[PDB]
C-alpha cells in the first residue's frame, strides 16, 4: 500500500542536466534505505545507485560513476537523483526502489518499488 | 462453558522482534512490558528462531501463567558464541557484556540475521568489549570506555604499552562462515513480586 | 567479477501446466538470489526473497528453490494473470546487484 | 635514508591481547598513507591493514577483519595497531611499509618499509 | 577475485650470467605490478614500481617488461651479491595488494 511516485522526467539535450524526486508516504521513512532502478527501452533491469538510511553510505553504478549524485531529504520523506552530464544510452526509464534494510550493500533486496518516468536524450522538438 | 471479556490491548512483541536496528551487546537496551495480554503462541509457532530455549518453564505453560514484568533485551552477537546466552556460562560475553543470573527465569531467542547486519565492505556500528576490571553483576551494563590498565603502568588517559582500548568492533561480511555471521538476540525476563498482576495469557472463550 | 545467466527465453503453457525456469550464476552466491516478477505495464513486484523463502502476499503457487550456484523457479497452477517477465538478482558479490536478462512467458 | 622502526614483539597466549607501534622518523609523517605487513614463517608476505594520511578511510585484510584495529597519532610521528583474540596462525614476522600515494587503496606500492620484530602465540616460557 | 602465480621456483647461474623470471596474473590488471626484493636477513626493498619503472636508488642492472597478463624480470648480470627472494604484487584488483609465491634465487 506504500506509494512511490516519481517526477521530473521529460526531454534534453545531450549534456545537460535534469533532477528526479520520489515521494513516499505509504511507510516509515527515516529509518529505511532507497536505491534507483533503470530500465532501458529495450534491454533488462539495472541498477544505478543506493543509498542508507541516513546519509552515510553512498554507492554508485560503475557506468554512472562521476555523473550522478543521489540525495535524500528524511524530514519531507522524499529522496532525489540529481542527472549531470547526460549521453545518448541513458534515455531509459527510471523506477525509485525500497530496500529492505537499512544499509546499501547488504543480501536484502528491493522491497517495493513505483511506477517508472520517462526520460530522453536526443535532438528533437 | 465459560465466557471471559473481549481480547483488547495486545502486547507489542511485533515492534520489538521485527524492529530493524539493534543495540550493540555492550549497549543492549531494556523495555519494559507491562499491562496488556501477552500471547506467547505467536512467539513459539513462528519457524524464523533457530535458537528457542526456556529455563525455569515450558514455553507452552506460559499462557496461563501470569506474571507482573516482562523485561526484553536486544543486542547482536557472533554465531559460535550465542551459546553464552544461559545461567552459568563462561566466556568474554558472559564475563565482560552480558551476565544472567544463575537461578535466571525466563526465555532466550535467538536467529540468524545475515540479511539485514552484513556489509560487503564490512559492518562496523556493532561492538563487543574485551576488558573490565572486574565480572560484570547479573543484569548491568558499563558504557564508559576508559582506557584498560592492562600492566601498572599508568594510562593516565593515553593509549600505550599495555594501555588499551576496551572496546572492538566485529567485522561482519556476507562472506563469513556460519559460526561467523551476526544473530539477533532477544532475551524476556519474567518477575514475581508483591504486586497486582498486570499480564496475562489470552483467556480463549 | 560475476556473470548471471537466463536458460530460457521465450515460454509456451496453458492454463493447466507447471512452468519452471532456471537462473545460473558465474561463482557462488550461497543462496542470495531474488526473482521479480515485471509486468509490462505497471511496476515490477519481489516473489522470492533469499534462496526460497517467499514474500508475504503473494500466492502461494510460486515454489522457488535451489542453492550454490544453480536455482530455479517453479510454478503450479498457472493462473491467467500470470504473463510477465521474470528477472533473477545476486545480491552477494562485488558488482552490486547484478540482473540477470529477461524471460519472456506467454501462454497458449 | 628514512628510519621504520617498530617495537611489542613478544610471547602472548591465545585469545589474549597485544599492541604494535612503529616509529617514522625520516619523512613528513603527516601526508603519506601507512600500511602493515606480515611474514609467515614459512610462507611468502601478505597484507595486513592500512590507513590513509587521515583517518577518514581504514581497510582490512579478510582474515584479520574484526580482530585487529589500527590506529594513527600524527601528533607524536607514530603508528598503533591492535591485535585481539589471536589464534595460533599469527606467529609470524609484522613490517611496518610506508604508500606512496596519500590513500589506502591505490596503484602506488609500499616504497619503505623497516626491520620486522618476531611475535608467537603459545603457552610456554 | 584474483590469483597470482609464479612460474619458476628455484634457479642458479653464475656472476656474469643472464636470468629471467616470469610472474603471471589471473586476470587482466593493465601493468599494475610490483617487484620486491627480499634480502633474507634484513628489510625488503621495491626495484620496479609500475609497469617497468625503475626505482631511483638502484642500479639499473634490472630490467622488467610486460602489461596485460603476463610479465617478465630479466637481471641484466646477477653479480654475487644479489641473490634474494623476489616477489611480485598487483595494487589493481578488489583483492588488495596480492602477492606472488617466493622464488629462491643462489649463486654461484
Ligand atoms: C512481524 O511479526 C509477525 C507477528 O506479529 C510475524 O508473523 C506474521 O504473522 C502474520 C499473521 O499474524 C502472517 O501473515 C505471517 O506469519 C507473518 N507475516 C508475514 C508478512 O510474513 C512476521 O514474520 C514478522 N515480520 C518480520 C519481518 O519479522
Amino acid at each position: 500500500e506504500v506509494q512511490l511516485v516519481e517526477s521530473g522526467g521529460g526531454l534534453v539535450q545531450p549534456g545537460r542536466s535534469l533532477r528526479l524526486s520520489c515521494a513516499a508516504s505509504g511507510f516509515t521513512f527515516d529509518d529505511y534505505a532507497m536505491h534507483w532502478v533503470r530500465q532501458a527501452p529495450g534491454k533488462g533491469l539495472e541498477w544505478v545507485s543506493g543509498i542508507s538510511w541516513n546519509s552515510d553510505s553512498i554507492d554508485y553504478a560503475d557506468s554512472v560513476k562521476g555523473r550522478f549524485t543521489i540525495s535524500r531529504d528524511n524530514a519531507k520523506n522524499s529522496l532525489y537523483l540529481q542527472m549531470n552530464s547526460l549521453r545518448a544510452e541513458d534515455t531509459a526509464l527510471y523506477y525509485c526502489a525500497k530496500d529492505r534494510g537499512y544499509e546499501i550493500l547488504t543480501p536484502a533486496s528491493f522491497d517495493y518499488w513505483g511506477q517508472g518516468t520517462l526520460v530522453t536524450v536526443s535532438s528533437a522538438s | 462453558i465459560v465466557r471471559f471479556p473481549n481480547i483488547t490491548n495486545l502486547c507489542p512483541f511485533g515492534e520489538v522482534f521485527n524492529a530493524t536496528r539493534f543495540a550493540s551487546v555492550y549497549a543492549w537496551n531494556r523495555k519494559r512490558i507491562s499491562n496488556c495480554v501477552a500471547d506467547y503462541s505467536v512467539l513459539y509457532n513462528s519457524a524464523s528462531f533457530s535458537t528457542f530455549k526456556c529455563y525455569g518453564v515450558s514455553p507452552t505453560k506460559l499462557n496461563d501463567l501470569c506474571f507482573t514484568n516482562v523485561y526484553a533485551d536486544s543486542f547482536v552477537i557472533r554465531g559460535d558464541e550465542v551459546r553464552q546466552i544461559a545461567p552459568g556460562q563462561t566466556g568474554k560475553i558472559a564475563d565482560y557484556n552480558y551476565k544472567l543470573p544463575d537461578d535466571f527465569t525466563g526465555c532466550v531467542i535467538a536467529w540468524n540475521s545475515n540479511n539485514l547486519d552484513s556489509k560487503v565492505g564490512g559492518n562496523y556500528n556493532y561492538l563487543y568489549r574485551l576488558f573490565r576490571k572486574s565480572n560484570l553483576k547479573p543484569f548491568e551494563r558499563d558504557i564508559s570506555t576508559e582506557i584498560y590498565q592492562a600492566g601498572s603502568t599508568p594510562c593516565n588517559g593515553v593509549e600505550g604499552f599495555n594501555c588499551y582500548f576496551p572496546l572492538q568492533s566485529y567485522g561482519f561480511q556476507p562472506t563469513n562462515g556460519v559460526g561467523y555471521q551476526p544473530y539477533r538476540v532477544v532475551v524476556l525476563s519474567f518477575e514475581l513480586l508483591h504486586a497486582p498482576a498486570t499480564v496475562c495469557g489470552p483467556k480463549k472463550s | 567479477d560475476i556473470q548471471m545467466t537466463q536458460s530460457p527465453s521465450s515460454l509456451s503453457a496453458s492454463v493447466g501446466d507447471r512452468v519452471t525456469i532456471t537462473c545460473r550464476a558465474s561463482q557462488s552466491i550461497s543462496s542470495y538470489l531474488n526473482w521479480f516478477q515485471h509486468k509490462p505495464g505497471k511496476a515490477p513486484k519481489l516473489l522470492i526473497y533469499g534462496a526460497s523463502s517467499l514474500q508475504s502476499g503473494v500466492p502461494s503457487r510460486f515454489s522457488g528453490s535451489g542453492s550454490g550456484t544453480d536455482f530455479t523457479l517453479t510454478i503450479s497452477s498457472l493462473q491467467p494473470e500470470d504473463f510477465a517477465t521474470y528477472y533473477c538478482q545476486q545480491s552477494y558479490s562485488t558488482p552490486p546487484y547484478t540482473f540477470g536478462q529477461g524471460t519472456k512467458l506467454e501462454i497458449k
